[PDB]
């Protein structure tokens, strides 16, 4: 039901933070999305129907980087900003948001990190903006091996597919 | 960690943030070739000096890694590129003083126009106007005077400068542990570690020269030919077994003989080879154009031009109101971003620029997975000759008839085919010795093998030997002909247009034997061959990232390169040049002047 506030919705947040929606009571069709090509990506993972009955995850991420929502997938988005479960699953859905997401001049709000020490266990979330050394020391920009951990897409409304800005909403099951 | 994990961790930064940094810059760039502003042009310096000082930031950071502790080539050979000293390892003036003498250099050639003796009030510059002058002008002294006028002219003011250039360049060159400034050109043409595909800034001269040779029997025909025909053109100005006026090859320096056609024609009673007006006549335009170069690309399995292509590129000039600079040319942007720009007209001639613009363009997304620093052509040679292929596929009559462009039954006399490669030889046959020659003096100038007081004597000294052309007027060191030049008067390294020219026909060969082609080489287009494409995309996909030799290697089968192909490609001319030359002496005097009378 409340899925309007999810799609639909406004402000989308950069994938290294994430939202996590809690939806339990309220029963939906799962029709409303069903029929769409609006969205480009939509692969599920486990199923497909209406059984009448639950975790939605939204955020922002560049084209190419949408094959990283998905189980196992190689990495810095799928090491670092968001990891989904070998295991359990729902599905997975996107749609291009050059339009909105991206200008002219090139929008720059949306963040990915791509350095870290070590690698998210599925559905952990990191929100640390700690500069980054190699081996733990402490920082200071840019002191040779120290660099901010966060990185800005800047969004062009003129990239190829692959780095236009697209939304994604991840139907975690329970 | 290790200094290799920590470099990777590097490089990684470097790339993510170089990428967009430069997107900023080909934006700006891009706005400005199309929308020629004050306001726009402006643009085009900021994020223009904001790379050049990224890069300097990132360069002079980037040698803190140091060159020695390393292992995953791939990061060696980044990391390499980005610690490039260049300007750094000079002074403060040593090295502001070394600009200044390169950008008066470019303005003084750009911006020097000559003076009419006959006629004082109108005085033109290079382009157009004297270029036009050598291009058509059929007067041997309009002709010599044009000639004679830039070399003494903007040839004498160059020479002080380009003396006091090639010494701080030296130092430059030298402080790198380069044997010379040319020893850093060569220094393209390297590769280390990678065993079995090594090369080193020697073994390019070694194999420019060695395979300079076979050209000559080749050439000393070409010439042997021209200069007959030429002889009716200009009688009595020419000696029969003499080298060959320089001002009378069609251009201004003489680099092409293309322009020299329309007096050196075998068969001057055969016509077109032009649908110019049969595109024209089938309601062609820009769109269509370019819809087909993306067709003929699409037929050996490479992929359709991206969404952004067609709603980014510029394939047609807006006329006025909004003015462009309208030199053909691929951009490669970055961020899956490419784009043609190219002010159309629907000429065969444009028609075929388009198969090769398109051509850069494909190479750009080929490599483009690549990380950003390993994003280009093998070597400074590959990009212009995949670019060069893809005309010579395009160009084939049986393309031509094969897509209604070309009249059904149309049949190929055997003179037309000769026309055609008389036509190529006066332009890839041409300038090869002119090239090899130019480099070789610029080399051995740098390798502090001609004094200054011997400088206009060695040119020509050479200009004789080698290329078989003599100066119209005797030239002391007061001028410095081979700055006359673009790419030596701005700073080029003008061996590439030797190297890509052999290259294209290794690639065009080993693509037809691949699209298993049964005729002359040169009757050869790829089209449709699937099979073919693969075995280029090979060497495409990879970048600057495997070795120049490794890269050739997937194409051609071979680590080296090799003449024989564009030998060949000129098999049917040769023997036929031959014949011609029967009665004909082939070879020159160093001896004979058109001068001293
Ligand atoms: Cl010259
Ligand atoms: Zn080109």
């Amino acid at each position: 039901c409340p899925f309007g506030e999810v799609f639909n919705a406004t402000k989308f947040p950069s994938v290294y933070a994430w939202e996590r929606k809690k939806i339990s009571n309220c029963v939906a069709d799962y029709s409303v999305l069903y029929n769409s090509t609006f969205f480009s990506t939509f692969k599920c993972y486990g199923v497909s129907a209406t059984k009448l009955n639950v975790y939605a995850d939204s955020f922002v991420v560049k084209g190419d980087d949408v094959r990283q929502i998905a189980p196992g997938q190689t990495g810095v988005i799928a090491d670092y900003n968001y990891k989904l479960p070998d295991d359990f699953m729902g599905c997975v859905l996107a749609w291009n948001t050059r339009n909105i997401d991206a200008t002219s001049t090139g929008n720059y709000n949306y963040k990915y990190r791509f350095l870290r020490h070590g690698k998210l266990r599925p559905f952990e979330r990191d929100i640390s903006n700690v500069p980054f050394s190699p081996d733990g020391k402490p920082c200071t920009p840019p002191a040779f091996n120290c660099y901010w951990p966060l990185n800005d897409y800047g969004f062009y409304t003129t990239t190829g597919i692959g780095y236009q800005p697209y939304r994604v909403v991840v139907l975690s099951f329970e | 960690s290790t200094i290799e994990e920590q470099a990777k961790t590097f490089l990684d930064k470097f790339n993510h943030e170089a990428e967009d940094l430069f997107y900023q810059s080909s934006l700006a760039s891009w706005n400005y070739n199309t929308n020629i502003t004050e306001e726009n042009v402006q643009n085009m310096n900021n994020a223009g000096d904001k790379w050049s000082a990224f890069l300097k930031e990132q360069s002079t950071l980037a040698q803190m890694y140091p060159l020695q502790e390393i292992q995953n080539l791939t990061v060696k050979l980044q990391l390499q590129a980005l610690q490039q000293n260049g300007s750094s390892v000079l002074s403060e003036d040593k090295s502001k003083r070394l600009n200044t003498i390169l950008n008066t250099m470019s303005t003084i050639y750009s911006t020097g126009k000559v003076c009419n003796p006959d006629n004082p009030q109108e005085c033109l510059l290079l382009e157009p106007g004297l270029n036009e002058i050598m291009a058509n002008s059929l007067d041997y002294n309009e002709r010599l005077w044009a000639w004679e006028s830039w070399r003494s002219e903007v040839g004498k003011q160059l020479r002080p400068l380009y003396e006091e250039y090639v010494v701080l360049k030296n130092e430059m060159a030298r402080a790198n542990h380069y044997e010379d400034y040319g020893d850093y050109w060569r220094g393209d043409y390297e590769v280390n570690g990678v065993d079995g595909y090594d090369y080193s800034r020697g073994q390019l001269i070694e194999d420019v020269e060695h395979t300079f040779e076979e050209i000559k029997p080749l050439y000393e025909h070409l010439h042997a030919y021209v200069r007959a025909k030429l002889m009716n053109a200009y009688p009595s100005y020419i000696s029969p077994i003499g080298c060959l006026p320089a001002h009378l090859l069609g251009d201004m320096w003489g680099r092409f003989w293309t322009n020299l056609y329309s007096l050196t024609v075998p068969f001057g009673q055969k016509p077109n080879i032009d649908v110019t007006d049969a595109m024209v006549d089938q309601a062609w335009d820009a769109q269509r154009i370019f819809k087909e170069a993306e067709k003929f690309f699409v037929s050996v399995g490479l992929p359709n031009m991206t969404q952004g292509f067609w709603e980014n590129s510029m394939l047609t000039d807006p006329g006025n109101v909004q003015k462009a600079v309208c030199h053909p040319t691929a951009w490669d942007l970055g961020k899956g971003d490419f784009r043609i720009l190219m002010c159309t007209k629907v000429t065969m001639d444009d028609f075929l620029t388009a198969h090769h613009e398109m051509g850069h363009i494909q190479y750009d997304m080929a490599y483009a997975a690549q990380p950003f620093l390993l994003r280009n052509g093998a070597n400074e040679g590959f990009h212009e000759a995949v670019g060069e292929i893809m005309s010579l596929s395009a160009a084939t009559p049986k393309h031509l008839k094969s897509i209604g462009l070309l009249s059904p039954d149309f049949q190929e006399d055997n003179e037309t085919e000769i026309n055609f490669l008389l036509k190529q030889a006066l332009t890839i046959v041409g300038t090869l010795p002119f090239t090899y020659m130019l480099e070789k003096w610029r080399w051995m100038v740098f390798k502090g093998e001609i004094p200054k007081d011997q400088w206009m004597k060695k040119w020509w000294e050479m200009k004789r030997e080698i290329v078989g052309v003599v100066e119209p007027v005797p030239h002391d060191e007061t001028y410095c002909d081979p700055a006359s030049l673009f790419h030596v008067s701005n700073d080029y390294s003008f061996i590439r247009y030797y190297t890509r020219t052999l290259y294209q026909f290794q690639f065009q060969e080993a693509l037809c034997q691949a699209a298993k082609h049964e005729g002359p080489l040169h009757k050869c287009d790829i089209s449709n061959s699937t099979e073919a494409g693969q075995k280029l995309f090979n060497m495409l996909r990879l970048g600057k990232s495997e070795p120049w030799t490794l890269a050739l290697e997937n194409v051609v089968g071979a680590k080296n390169m090799n003449v024989r192909p564009l030998l060949n490609y000129f098999e049917p001319l040769f023997t036929w040049l031959k014949d011609q030359n029967k009665n004909s002496f082939v070879g020159w005097s160093t001896d004979w002047s058109p001068y001293a009378d």
